[PDB]
This record gives C-alpha cells, sequence and structure tokens, in this order.
C-alpha cells in the first residue's frame, strides 16, 4: 500500500525546486570530485543539459520497453522509468552513462517486479552483436548493485495504473451521471504517458496522478465531473481538501504544460559531449 | 492480562474504502471480471481484485508533503 | 564491512545466516549472505529487500541494512534469539495454553498486518517464526512471498514447505488468497499443540492422503467447486478423525478456532482478522507476556 510506502516517505518531494536542488547538488559534487581528483572545463555539463539528456534517454527506455520481445507489463515499464528518475535525481549523467543505467533499470524492474525474463533473452532483446550483447550484460550486472544502492534499497514503486483502474471502477459504480468511462480510459492513457514523461512521479501521489488523468480526460471530453469529488468523495463537507485536490490537479496539468521534448541538435551535441566526457575521464 | 481485539487502524490518507464484505452488493463486482471456478476454487474471489483496486485508488489523495 | 562476525547461525536453503555486530550501535545483528552467475542478484534476495523495506510491524523483522559486491549481497536483520522450531522440538519447555495463545496471537497479528498490505507470506512454518529475548514473534523468511491482489499474475503451485501446504495449493492452484498462510498457521497451531509436525508428508500425493485421513475428505459442499482445480484427483470418502480427539488438551474455543483455520474451502477459511475476533483469544487464560515465555536454553 502506498500510504505507508517507502516511496511516499522518501521518494516524494515537496516542490520541483527540491528536485532541482538535488540534481544540481549531485552534478556539482561530481564536478568537484572530478576536479579534485586530478572547475570550468568545457567538457563538464550544466544541470539543464543533464535534464535534457535524461529526458532523451527516458524516451529511449520507453521505446525499448515497448518493443520488448515478451510483452512487458506496464508495471515493469513504470517501475523502470521511476528507477531511472530516482537514480538520476541524486546522481549525474556524466558519472554513469544513461544507456547502461537505462538497461539496468529495465533489468531491475523485470527482476524486482515478478516479470520472469532470462538474462540471455533480455540482452538478446538489444540491438548489438553477441559479443556486444555480452559486454552489455556484464555492464548491467556490474551496475545493478550500484543502482540498488543508489535507490537506498527502496525497490517497490507504486505506479498510477492500479489507482487508475480503481478510480474507473468507482466512476462506473458510484458515478451514474457519467456513462461509459472507456473513452476516459483511452484519453487518460494518453495523458498518463504524457505525465510519465515529466517529473510528476516524484512530486505527486499515484492516486493524485490517476485522478488527474481521468478528470483531465473528462475536461478535454467536454464532461464536467467536478461533482465526483464534491459528492461521492465526501469532500463537499471538507472544503480545504477539495480546494487542495483541485489545486494539485491544476498545478500538475500545468506541469505537463511546461514540459517540452528534448531537441534534436541539442541532444546530438550533448551526446557527443557526453562521449568526450566518458573518454577523457 | 486478558487480550482484547484492537482494529489495526493504519492511516490511509483518502476516502474511506468500502469494506470487503460490504462490497458485493454495493454494485462494485458488476464492473470487475468474474472469478472463474478455477480462481474461486482457491482463495481468489475477484473481489480481492476490486478491493485492492479501490484501496490503491484512495491510497494517498488527501496527502501532500 | 562494518559488521564483525561473531558466530555461524545456520544455513537456509538459499543463503547462509551468520551472527555479527555493528560499530555505530552496540547491539547484535544477523547477516544473511546469498550463495553463489550471468543473472545478477539472486531474486530471493530481492524479494527480501523489496518486500521487507515497506513493512513496519512489531511482529515482522525489518532488515536493518543490506550490502554486497559485484554479484553477491548480504542482508542485515536484527539478531533474533530463536524460532518456534527449537521451542517445539524442545522437550523441557512445557507449553501451557497461555504460551500457545501468546505464540498464535503474535503470529496472527503479524499476519493480519501482512495481509492488510496485500502481501502473502507463501512460506510459513515454525522454523520461520522467530522470537527474541523480549519474547516477541516475527515472521522471518520472506524469501518467497508475493502480492495477492492482481488477477493478472500466475503463481507457481509449489511455493511452501510440504507439511505446511494448504490443500488448495496442493491441488496446484494458480490463484490463491490468504488461505495459504491461514492453513500454514493452522498447521503451526497443531504442531504447537502436539509438539509433533502435523501431517508429515513425502510428496503431494502423501500430503493429500494424510490431510484427508486426518480431517476428512471434503464433500463438494464443505469445499464446493474443488472439481475445477487442475490437480484434483479423487480419493475415497475418508471419514476423518474428529478434532476433539486429536487436540484433547484444548478447550472448546481452541477447537472452534482450529476448525476455522482448517476448512478445506479457501474462501470459507477464516482470515487473520476474523481469526483474532474469535472467543479463543479473549477467554479467561490470557496470553503470557513476552517477559514470561519459555527460554529454549541450548
Ligand atoms: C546453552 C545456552 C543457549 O541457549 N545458547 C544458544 C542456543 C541457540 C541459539 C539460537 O537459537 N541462535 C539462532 C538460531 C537461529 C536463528 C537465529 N536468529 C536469526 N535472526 C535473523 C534471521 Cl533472518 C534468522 C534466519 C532467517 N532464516 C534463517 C535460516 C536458518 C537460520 C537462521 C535464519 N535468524 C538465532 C542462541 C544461543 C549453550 N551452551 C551450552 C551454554
Amino acid at each position: 500500500m502506498y500510504h505507508n510506502s517507502s516511496q511516499k516517505r522518501h521518494w516524494t518531494f515537496s516542490s520541483e525546486e527540491q528536485l532541482a536542488r538535488l540534481r544540481a547538488d549531485a552534478n556539482r559534487k561530481f564536478r568537484c570530485k572530478a576536479v579534485a581528483n586530478g572547475p570550468n572545463d568545457p567538457v563538464f555539463l550544466e544541470p539543464h543539459e543533464e535534464m535534457t539528456l535524461c529526458k532523451y534517454y527516458e524516451k529511449r527506455l520507453l521505446e525499448f520497453c515497448s518493443v520488448f520481445k515478451p510483452a512487458m507489463p506496464r508495471s515493469v515499464v513504470g517501475t523502470a522509468c521511476m528507477y531511472f528518475k530516482r537514480f538520476y535525481l541524486n546522481n549525474s549523467v556524466m558519472e554513469y552513462h544513461p544507456r547502461i543505467i537505462m538497461l539496468t533499470c529495465a533489468f531491475l524492474a523485470c527482476k524486482v517486479d515478478e516479470f520472469n525474463v532470462s538474462s540471455p533473452q533480455f540482452v538478446g532483446n538489444l540491438r548489438e552483436s553477441p559479443l556486444g550483447q555480452e559486454k552489455a550484460l556484464e555492464q548491467i550486472l556490474e551496475y545493478e548493485l550500484l543502482l540498488i544502492q543508489q535507490l537506498n534499497f527502496h525497490l517497490i514503486v507504486h505506479n498510477p495504473y492500479r489507482p487508475f483502474e480503481g478510480f474507473l471502477i468507482d466512476l462506473k459504480t458510484r458515478y451514474p451521471i457519467l456513462e461509459n468511462p472507456e473513452i476516459l480510459r483511452k484519453t487518460a492513457d494518453d495523458f498518463l504517458n504524457r505525465i510519465a514523461l515529466t517529473d510528476a512521479y516524484l512530486l505527486y501521489t499515484p492516486s493524485q496522478i490517476a485522478l488527474t488523468a481521468i478528470l483531465s480526460s473528462a475536461s478535454r471530453a467536454g464532461i464536467t465531473m467536478e461533482s465526483y469529488l464534491s459528492e461521492s468523495l465526501m469532500l463537499k463537507e471538507n472544503r480545504t481538501c477539495l480546494s487542495q485536490l483541485l489545486d494539485i490537479m491544476k498545478s500538475m496539468r500545468n506541469l505537463v504544460k511546461k514540459y517540452e521534448p528534448p531537441r534534436s541538435e541539442e541532444v546530438a551535441v550533448l551526446k557527443q559531449k557526453l562521449e568526450r566526457c566518458h573518454s577523457a575521464e | 492480562a486478558l487480550y482484547e481485539y484492537q482494529p489495526l487502524q493504519i492511516e490511509t490518507y483518502g476516502p474511506h474504502v468500502p469494506e470487503l464484505e460490504m462490497l458485493g452488493r454495493l454494485g462494485y463486482l458488476n464492473h470487475v471480471r468474474a472469478a472463474s471456478p478455477q480462481d474461486l476454487a482457491g482463495g481468489y474471489t475477484s473481489s480481492l481484485a476490486c478491493h485492492r483496486a479501490l484501496q490503491d485508488a484512495f491510497s494517498g489523495l488527501f496527502w501532500q508533503p | 564491512k562494518r559488521y564483525e562476525k561473531l558466530d555461524f547461525l545456520g544455513e537456509g536453503q538459499f543463503a547462509t545466516v551468520y551472527k555479527a555486530r555493528d560499530k555505530n550501535t552496540n547491539q547484535i545483528v544477523a547477516i544473511k549472505k546469498i550463495k553463489l552467475a550471468k543473472d545478477g542478484i539472486n531474486r530471493t534476495a530481492l524479494r527480501e529487500i523489496k518486500l521487507l523495506q515497506e513493512l513496519s510491524h512489531p511482529n515482522i523483522i525489518g532488515l536493518l541494512d543490506a550490502f554486497g559486491h559485484k554479484s553477491n549481497i548480504s542482508l542485515v536483520f536484527d539478531f533474533m534469539e530463536t524460532d518456534l522450531e527449537v521451542i517445539i522440538k524442545d522437550n523441557s519447555l512445557v507449553l501451557t495454553p497461555s504460551h500457545i495463545k501468546a505464540y498464535m496471537l503474535m503470529t496472527l497479528q503479524g499476519l493480519e498486518y501482512l495481509h492488510q498490505h496485500w502481501i502473502l507470506h507463501r512460506d510459513l512454518k515454525p522454523n520461520n517464526l522467530l522470537l527474541d529475548e523480549n519474547g516477541v514473534l516475527k515472521l522471518a523468511d520472506f524469501g518467497l512471498a508475493k502480492s495477492f491482489g492482481s488477477p493478472n499474475r500466475a503463481y507457481t503451485h509449489q511455493v511452501v514447505t510440504r507439511w505446511y501446504r494448504a490443500p488448495e495449493l496442493l491441488f496446484g492452484a494458480r490463484m490463491y488468497g490468504v488461505g495459504v498462510d491461514m492453513w500454514a498457521v493452522g498447521c503451526i497451531l497443531a504442531e504447537l499443540l502436539l509438539r509433533v509436525p502435523f501431517l508429515p508428508g513425502d510428496s503431494d500425493l502423501d500430503q493429500l492422503t494424510r490431510i484427508f485421513e486426518t480431517l476428512g475428505t471434503p464433500t463438494e459442499e464443505q469445499w464446493p467447486d474443488m472439481c475445477s482445480l487442475p490437480d484434483y484427483v479423487t480419493f475415497k470418502s475418508f471419514p476423518g478423525i474428529p478434532l476433539h480427539h486429536i487436540f484433547s488438551a484444548a478447550g472448546d474455543d481452541l477447537l472452534d478456532l482450529i476448525q476455522g483455520l482448517f476448512l478445506f474451502n479457501p474462501c470459507a477459511r477464516i482470515t487473520a482478522t476474523q481469526a483474532l475476533k474469535m472467543k479463543y483469544f479473549s477467554n479467561r487464560p490470557g496470553p503470557t507476556p513476552g517477559c514470561q515465555l519459555p527460554r529454549p536454553n541450548c
């Protein structure tokens, strides 16, 4: 259950500013360690560059998960993306390469969740030569313990998909004025992916994310379902909580709004810069 | 030194989830797939699924750090 | 690294459990190092890690720490004095009904905590119910425990030690609820009462035969829809010995509780929450305080 989960206690932060503080601290500490072991070197990377690179490689992780040869359940994909976000929230894209950590997060999400994939099959799901597959596999096993340690051994991740299904069940039963919430299901799947892309998972409970997805589908469907929260959620007698739920919904829809995909030239230059950083350690 | 039963009452920030037994004739089970005889032969009842769905739909709503 | 090893405590079938001490605090912990490729950290160690991190109950050990290296790890629980297997197999420790009430009460409290969080401890037996100097039980081995909410999963049908296997598990049930741990608790209760493993088997066939020859082959009405299970093999109508003849030193409340734990119907089998609401735990013999449980010396 989320309400006492380790994710809620530790891996859920107050505001986006805390995320930025932690990422900037990790990047700056890595820069200090690199300089002190050997400050403005044109090869070092700024936090926004790290953010764009992490966005691009999270898109890569989504692609790789969706084109997994055995059907990867959405729980494993969400768990892997959350592991990626958590790892790079407290670590830098320069110290550990995001492709290897992407694959390691996918592997540890396959293994922590009860998805059963044999490691040779997992690497055979990559686009490389068999010797390259073996190198990638040995890198993944080398980095798995590091990934687990940097997650502070909090391996359980609560996705918004189960609360999304629960909310649809509630809408089906207790909310009769709304009918056929399957269209809401499609548009909420779309919004839920688009919100997985941003940093909302570290700032909002999965239940809030699922409720926001379904109500955003209602809003974009021309369906006003504000009555659902007011009555049949007991919030009409709790005004502060209802106001806070509407505030959270608005803030996180706007958080979706102020997210732009990583560019093409910018990601290319950051990629080549990242390779130069990995070569000249 | 007698023992008296205490409900565990672990805090769940969110609306009160309907109780497992008081959940079949509230209409909830009409919208979760039926427990197939193989499923129902074991402890599974297709109401555990609905109850967990409802319990994680309200896990944390009225919570923000 | 920080933990200095004191003594070798045992060898679970997938890991080796040693005793150690920490420097930041003067106390004693138990390390559990996974045995030793090509497939990363052992998945049992990840069940322990991922699943003991989110539970905070007095009657469930929480792993204090975890460390490791390239492909092997070792978990750090608090060192925990003994387990019910030693106490049961001990002969000098007489278990008055108060002692067994305390043990069963603590087990059932821990199990209701676990089942509320939709975690099923699929391997429960007296060798896993540990208890420390203060005398509080904790469900130790979470090596093979899962979550029993999703209809989308598919459990393998042999994940519990055979003697403590619920019959619905023994017929190879893909989907099962909390009846697993409840039958395991019933078997633990019978073992505590008799100081002998209840229903000692050799295979699935033997375990079914002994279960039904001791409790009675179900009647398609006490456990309806048993025909639907995969491994449903029909045995002749065993009358089954009555319960009050086996647990002769047990009061009527205890017999009612044992009947509840042992219904062959998993769905009609009592759960940990409604097992603790029965009269047995509230009757005049109050469960002993942890300060007065028997200490299995040596
Ligand atoms: C007499 C005095 C005396 O009694 N000495 C003594 C005897 C026996 C023990 C003892 O029971 N130690 C012990 C055994 C088993 C387990 C544990 N603790 C523990 N803690 C955490 C964990 Cl995770 C585990 C565990 C989990 N899975 C496991 C499998 C196998 C083994 C352990 C295990 N266990 C402690 C202590 C003292 C003697 N002389 C003659 C005076």
